[PDB]
């Protein structure tokens, strides 16, 4: 379902192949320097080169940070990871604030890993030994070879195992007409049951009768893992399963993270590029978007350009709306943007313009395109003059109740009484802030 | 192999002679002789080890090397000496108090390595026999000069079935508490050759004798020490969050035994490098602890960088240089770095853009150290990376003025957007 | 008697591996015997003809409906 | 079990999806506790020295007359619990055991005796020759 | 490896007069002389809860005063040194941590006699029985003096199952703690098989059955802590260390009451004897309001130790309370509960001979004309900045082929270092530039 | 020799020296002077031994060091034991594992004793022969007087088959769980056998307070309390329907509770959160009669801006009644240096005790009890026997005192 969100129009950056970008494509319009400026960054990622990287979207509140932000993860695609988070995701009873923002650093930071393993399926019809000539003094024939036949859908093949593999089935106390699982490369051999196709008859035992496996008894297909290295992290630190236990306090709620950085340079940030040199696996580092970033603690922006510094992170997409604030956590510190000078000067400030009205009138076009509702051309426009009085957010949001009592009213398109109604309805901040300062 | 590169990936060592006489630009270290020449004095200090418990600091203007200082010291250093870099806002944990994490952080930087002369037996196995049934069996190894038949006890057989190792594995048996650790396969392969099975890879047998004796050595931090030792949780030093350690009941008898150690010769001393990076946020409790806890012989030295001046320390409402107390700051000696300069500046941005082998002309070199002049050195050296992707998509050779000044007006280094911030967004 | 030998071997360049039961050779059988296969159809009802989803305990006959 | 684990539930065949989602090799990514025990048992042997200066009874016992339902229904308790974790426990009683005492680590038998250094390097140069020795001493408590 | 290592005692003629160089301790005559009467009362063993407050500017000899007077009473009187920082406690109550040092500063040396059981064990048969558990064991250990059987609990059984132990090897037994350790197979079966993973340890010498005197010395925040956090063998207890294993509170009940009375009963039958310690709190001056005030009940407790406060400051706010100031940063009502020593501001010529001593500590070889610029250079700072231009200048004149140390070397060690006066004003300079 | 409890600052102190009336005396039982507040101190005490008017407060107020908290220490030792006697600084209450109200009611309950009788049979003797018949068997215990033998039954032979008791062992048996405990191995631990008849009936009264009992009835093996695991006990469930049975305990003959006492010391660190609360919790039934102190006059409220004496809100400060204590003089100061100097085995001159009279009156009196000490010590250096005037006058010199310090301060220190 698709379940239209606020941002479900933005598809990408319009960004023409010559890198310019166009007065209005791919949902967004306007904000042509910022649009080609952000554009850049996406090539940074795209390259898997540098760490570290930082870019602040400095603006007005409601002219688009958001909207070109997400848009990114558009334009680089979901196959490279996006790990989107508020500053105030940082604050935690259970995790230090500075610990929060490396976690989600590894998060950002993808590893994708392929595997190719061979695997034998279908009701095994005999298995019988294959006699080597008393290798042994003259005590008794030897098992060279066993012969096993497995049976599927496609056909029948007779095939020749380890005398091992026949240590290992003669202990797993399997029988003749069942399914059974081989794994070559690995040697362990698993069962799936019997065949339910022709074994069991109308008992009631849930033994799992697996039907006749269908398809070649010998089939390999390459398995594409996408783990991230938080995941692989949290895995190394709570571990799961049913022994050890220390495992096996599962009734606990265990959220403690703030991995030990000797986890990090050991285990798998290490098994990570012993993958990655031998073939294994291949990174993919992806983005770190933190809006809100003027919600950060002083510790967490101090920590901020320390993490920045180091080798392994992903760029970082910075969304500070406050103009010239005090910092949260000091006192009669004036830095700007609520950040302090200092990350200031790391990042790369792109700055946004504000939105004419005519540039607002087509951002309400493609949200009721979006959205599905059939606006007429003088609601727009009427919708646009009355957005040019507030900001975009209320006139924008003022497609969805027209709609409505269009639809009451015996409607097919939002007509210029609609919002007009719902205009008296309803009010922006600045008209709720004048009746309120009207009133006690 | 994939690591990609960061802002301080370019250093890989203090440019000094066998003298510490610090070069002009080698080995990426670029100008700043006085405070390089302090630093590797103090490195020198580091590698000799026979005096603990003191500190030093750079001081210096915002982007003066500072922390390009500390890695390159870090780098230099090398392995086998614990280093430990951490920001001033690390200790600020949820799970153990200031003066715990200050505990942590100093004993992860003292590392105890015992010389462990363990004999064991390294060669390709030629043939296996295990009669089943106790269980009893005989192994056979080859090196490049010898071969000899071994008579298998019943747990070497029952270790050797757990490993289930066959004919041609290369495998080293440790004579102590037999663990079998295969390092490949020798020249042998086809265990049915009808079977399945996946690709076969061979490497030479071992060489010399069967059996012979060599060094293993194991180390680990102080700190690792007190937390497999703090409590019985099977696998510590891991375990994902967790450090809860007893002042007396396991720290001083960790002390204790170390010295013993050391007495009688088992793991003596490597005593390490403790970067506070960004130390102005410490509380003043945490100054008031590292007053002490550096009057220890386990007290390794420290490095801090710091940009803050004549500053209100944190915690209080007293006025102190570098925003630390003069009681802490009685210990330290001070460093200073001068600000770069023009053909300074210039040489630093040259060395970054080509560690990012990224080309750029004569005149962009001038133009980037004007900005970066007028501005400060991260944007410069920011926008080497940035102006080096406008040209690639323009099917571009080197980077030229054209892109960089381009680029430059594609963002906003400090002063720019603040200037700009004249809409009164939000307060 | 009881003697089950696992013989692994580096034979000429490649490794082989025998599994020899020195006891007797008929353990060489012994081991992998069976090879039951299973031959059940559906037992269809007599009332209805229909395919059959019980058996009732009483006349054993299997039914469906 | 495996909400988002990187690591695959129980596999019950190829027949469905869940089997061709998760490489083995991101599964030797993770360490078991078991796992991290194989790892590290040489420095859990060699570095976990400490015991705890008194060690007293686990319960702090509490003298009553109490009513019979309830050392009974304790002991059960007690009976259940042991029956259950402690053949998980089991190895943890290697660290256990290095935590609880602490004996000499055989290191200072030569040290402690300088004429034993001599002997030890000669008679490894003598068996590395292939010699046989004998050794003669007037104290048979010094053999030991 | 030297740090706090020149200080060894505080260096007191017969008379309690400090003499003047002495036990690589200089200067302070006054405070030394003064703690010497405070060690004379900590070797006393009659009074209880003592405070002093070394009080003085930064940097004169309070820490090594408290640390001479730790070298003075030897390594026999538990010495705690604790810093004011570690009160504030996020696991544990912060009064708790003052109230566990306490304790932990009481020292009690109690002789024990514990039984050991060990030799080659000959078999291990199970006595079985109906309830249907194992009865007993019978377990027969073979020794150089003889072969004898015995008869063990089941527990001690399950250990040794535990142990993965066989027939024929050596065992370690304590009857005591109930550990039965694996030393090893019997050293007479090396021969038996070619290799084998068993390490071999010789047949354990004397009698089967032995016991011996041990002489341990403990304090008693041990035992409050042991029976805080209970521990013992094959108790599933023990699960309270993992899922239940945060700090303890020793309710008071537990902290005094029951632990006095047995260790009381130990100590009036012969077996314990008592050692008070010295708590040294250094950096008191930046304690919480309630910390100083809970100290009133602390140190009016007849079990407290003789404490040896440190304090920096002059006059600042209390932390805790925000708004009064007090002398030492500590409140009157508890300043008046101590005895504060005095710790005077070393002189040049006392500096100039601290830094000597200091310069032979550590192996350094400095010259007459070096160590009097030292004295020069320390007149205008302070005297922990000059004596640490040592170090440094050893390693450069390491570098400069002079075996020793000359003018130069302190005066380009004097030069790439600066310190907190000199740096201050290069701030101050470029003001609105550190940021 | 030395016992874990040493010469402390209240030793001297051994309870209030009061007549049959409830009059001080000028100088008895370690108390000097301090006739109002000492006589006020015996009212409050009887009417805490009478138990009937509970849930009342009062506060020792006076000067810093007016004997506020010897006059606490007294009023517990003639309270005696059998009678708890809870003794907090204000400072304990602010804890992380349970909330400061918490604290403060579970200290409230500490304060609160139940006495009850138990009429349990112990056995006393010594082991004479033990047997066990792969089960059941015999035990044979001997004491000076007499010997007998006894059935061992599944308890009995099961309980003595796990402990290691054998022949010739002084034991004790508790026929009521049969707890055994031996006091020594033999004759000479070893320790004789004990004398008159084997089994005796023995009465057992144990005084256990609310907060025991709560701790026993809220978790399994619940008796925690040695280390304070509970973070707070279940109010209104747990908590009230124990004092409804200790109410049918009572006025049934099964058991009588005993009012204690409790000491909040350094009051003025209870913030406004623990003042509200002690305005309710004193309105209970089952509410002692606590005493307090504090040296501040009008000083601030630890929440607010507010000023009250004692920085206590006038609430509270209404609800209780206050003790002022006056300063000492010459001659109580003189008295009680001199009870403290016979506490310890210093003996100073006449002379001698005229000097440290006059340095206590001029500085404070707490300084003039340590500086005895360190002049004793002193006057062991020069190899004398008695304290002269020269050793104090060395000691005064030697260690400083707060005013002296202060004025010290001419050279600028840290900040
Ligand atoms: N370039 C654009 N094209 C189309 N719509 C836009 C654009 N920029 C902003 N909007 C609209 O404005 C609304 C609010 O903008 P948003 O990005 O949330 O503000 P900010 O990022 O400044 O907090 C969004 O719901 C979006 O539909
Ligand atoms: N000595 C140096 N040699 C080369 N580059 C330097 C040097 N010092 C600083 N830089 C450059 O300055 C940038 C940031 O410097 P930084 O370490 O942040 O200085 P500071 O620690 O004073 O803030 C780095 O990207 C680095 O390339
Ligand atoms: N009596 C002394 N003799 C020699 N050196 C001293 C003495 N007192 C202080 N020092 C020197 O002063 C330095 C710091 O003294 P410290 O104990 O820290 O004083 P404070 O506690 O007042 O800071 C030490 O390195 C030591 O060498
Ligand atoms: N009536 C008295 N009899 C004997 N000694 C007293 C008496 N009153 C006070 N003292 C002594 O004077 C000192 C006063 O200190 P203290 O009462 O503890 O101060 P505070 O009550 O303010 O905590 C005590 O150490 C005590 O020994």
């Amino acid at each position: 379902t698709q379940r239209i969100a606020s941002h479900s129009h933005v598809k990408g950056l319009g960004l023409d192949e010559s890198g310019l970008a166009k007065q209005a494509a791919s949902g967004l319009v306007g904000q042509e320097n910022a649009r080609e400026a952000c554009g850049v960054i996406v090539e940074l990622i795209k390259s898997k080169k540098m760490a570290g990287r930082a870019v602040l979207l400095a603006g007005p509140p409601g002219t688009g940070k958001t909207a070109l932000a997400l848009a990114i993860a558009q334009e680089l695609g979901s196959k490279v990871p996006f790990c989107p988070m508020v500053g105030s995701e940082v604050y935690s009873t259970e995790i230090k604030k500075t610990e929060v923002l490396m976690e989600n650093f590894r998060r950002a930071i993808g590893l994708r890993i392929k595997e190719t393993k061979e695997v034998y399926e279908g009701e095994v019809t005999e298995l019988t030994p294959c006699e080597t000539e008393n290798p042994m003094g003259g005590y008794g024939k030897t098992i060279s070879h066993v012969i096993i036949g497995l049976k599927t859908a496609k056909g029948t093949k007779q095939l020749k195992l380890d005398p091992s593999i026949f240590e290992s089935l003669q202990k797993e106390r399997v029988e003749a007409g069942d399914v059974i699982y081989i794994e070559a490369n690995s040697g362990a051999v698993k069962r799936q049951g019997r065949c339910d196709t022709y074994a069991t008859e109308f008992d009631l035992e849930a033994e799992e009768y697996v039907p006749l496996p269908k398809g070649d008894v010998h089939k390999k297909k390459e398995i594409i893992q996408d783990v991230t290295l938080h995941d692989l992290d949290v895995a190394n630190a709570r571990p799961q399963g049913g022994q050890d236990i220390l495992s096996m306090m599962g009734q606990l709620m265990k959220p403690k993270k703030t991995e030990i950085t000797d986890k990090l340079r050991g285990e798998i940030n290490k098994v990570v590029n012993k993958y990655i040199d031998q073939g294994i696996a291949e990174l993919v580092p992806g983005v770190l978007f933190v809006d809100e970033v003027h919600m950060l603690d002083i510790e967490c922006f101090t920590y901020l350009h320390r993490a920045l510094e180091s080798s392994i992170a992903p760029i970082v997409i910075f969304a500070s709306n406050r103009g010239n604030c005090v910092i949260r956590g000091t006192e009669d510190i004036t830095s700007p943007h609520g950040i302090p000078l200092d990350l200031l000067d790391r990042v790369m400030i792109i700055r946004t313009m504000l939105y004419t009205p005519q540039e607002m009138k087509q951002i309400i076009k493609i949200r009721a395109q979006t959205e599905g509702i059939n606006i007429s051309e003088e609601a727009l426009n009427h919708l646009g003059e009355i957005g040019t009085k507030t900001t975009l957010r209320y006139s924008v949001q003022l497609l969805t109740p027209a709609n409505l009592l269009a639809k009451i009213n015996g409607k097919d398109s939002i007509e210029k009484e609609h919002v007009e109604e719902i205009s008296e309805l309803f009010y922006d901040a600045k008209s709720s802030a004048k009746i309120l300062a009207d009133q006690q | 192999r994939i690591e990609r590169i960061g802002a301080h990936s370019h250093i890989r060592g203090l440019g000094l002679d066998d003298a510490l006489e610090p070069r002009q630009a080698s080995q990426g270290m670029v100008g700043q002789l006085a405070a390089r020449r302090a630093a590797g004095v103090v490195l020198e200090m580091i590698r000799e080890g026979k005096i603990a418990g003191r500190a030093v600091l750079i001081a210096g203007q915002p982007g003066t090397g500072k922390t390009a200082i500390a890695m390159g010291m870090a780098q230099a250093l090398g392995p086998d000496t614990p280093f430990t870099a951490i920001a001033g806002s690390e200790i600020f944990s949820l799970e153990m108090s200031k003066t715990e994490a200050l505990t942590q952080a100093f004993r992860r930087s003292i590392g105890v390595r015992i010389k462990e002369e363990t004999e064991i037996i390294e060669g390709e196995v030629v043939e296996i026999q295990i009669d089943r049934p106790s269980k009893v069996g005989k192994l056979t190894l080859k090196t490049t000069e010898m071969e000899t038949i071994y008579d298998l006890g019943t747990k070497m057989i029952e270790s050797l079935t757990k490993d289930k190792v066959q004919a041609g594995d290369v495998i080293t048996i440790d004579k102590a508490t037999g663990k079998i650790s295969k390092l490949g396969r020798s020249f042998t392969r086809a265990r049915d050759y009808d079977a399945m099975g996946s690709q076969t890879k061979f490497v030479q047998c071992p060489d010399g004798e069967l059996q012979k004796r060599k060094e293993v050595v194991h180390t680990v931090s102080l700190h690792e020490i007190d937390v497999i030792n703090s409590r019985t949780q099977g696998f510590l030093a891991l375990f994902s969050g967790d450090t809860g350690e007893i002042k007396s009941e396991v720290r001083e008898q960790i002390n204790a035994k170390v010295a013993e150690w050391r007495e009688e010769g088992k793991a003596e001393i490597i005593p390490g490098v403790l970067f506070i990076d960004e130390v102005h946020m410490l509380d003043i409790e945490s100054f008031s602890f590292l007053n002490r806890a550096l009057e220890s012989d386990m007290a390794p030295v420290l490095i801090m960088a710091t940009n803050r001046g004549i500053t209100r320390i944190r915690g209080t409402s007293y006025q102190s240089p570098h925003g630390i107390p003069i009681d802490l700051l009685d210990r330290l000696l001070i460093v200073s770095t001068t600000p770069y300069s023009e053909k300074d500046t210039k040489q630093i941005l040259r060395i970054r853009c080509e560690e990012e082998d990224v080309e750029m002309s004569e005149d962009a070199y001038t133009v980037l150290t004007r900005i970066g002049l007028e501005t400060s050195l991260r944007y410069a050296i920011q926008l080497i990376t940035a102006a080096s992707l406008v040209c690639r998509k323009r099917k571009g050779t080197e980077v030229q003025v054209d892109d960089i000044k381009r680029v430059y007006s594609l963002f906003l280094d400090e002063s720019r957007s603040t200037q700009y911030m004249k809409e009164y967004q939000d307060a | 008697g009881p003697i089950i030998t696992y013989h692994s071997v580096t034979v000429p360049r490649c490794s082989r591996t025998f599994i020899t039961f020195s006891d007797d050779a008929t353990f060489e059988e012994w081991f992998p015997q069976g090879r039951p296969p299973k031959v059940p159809v559906r037992e269809v009802c007599p009332v209805t003809h229909r395919p059959a989803l019980y058996r009732d305990p009483v006349t054993d006959i299997p039914y469906a409906t | 079990q495996p909400v988002a684990s990187p690591i695959g539930p129980r596999s019950p065949g190829p027949s469905h999806p869940t089997f061709w989602t998760y490489t083995e090799a991101a599964h030797r990514a993770v360490l078991f506790p078991q796992q991290r025990l194989d790892q590290l048992s040489e420095i859990i042997e060699r570095f976990i020295f400490v015991m705890p200066p008194v060690e007293a009874p686990p319960p702090s016992l509490h003298a009553c007359h109490p009513p019979p339902w309830l050392a009974p229904r304790q002991a059960a308790f007690q009976e259940q619990l042991a029956s259950e974790l402690w053949p998980r426990a089991r190895p943890l009683h290697r660290i256990v055991c290095n935590m609880r005492t602490q004996f000499p680590d055989l290191r200072l038998i030569q040290y402690d005796c300088g004429k034993l250094q001599t002997l030890a390097v000669l008679l490894r140069q003598l068996k590395a020759e292939g010699h046989r020795v004998l050794i003669f001493t007037q104290m048979t408590r010094m053999l030991d």
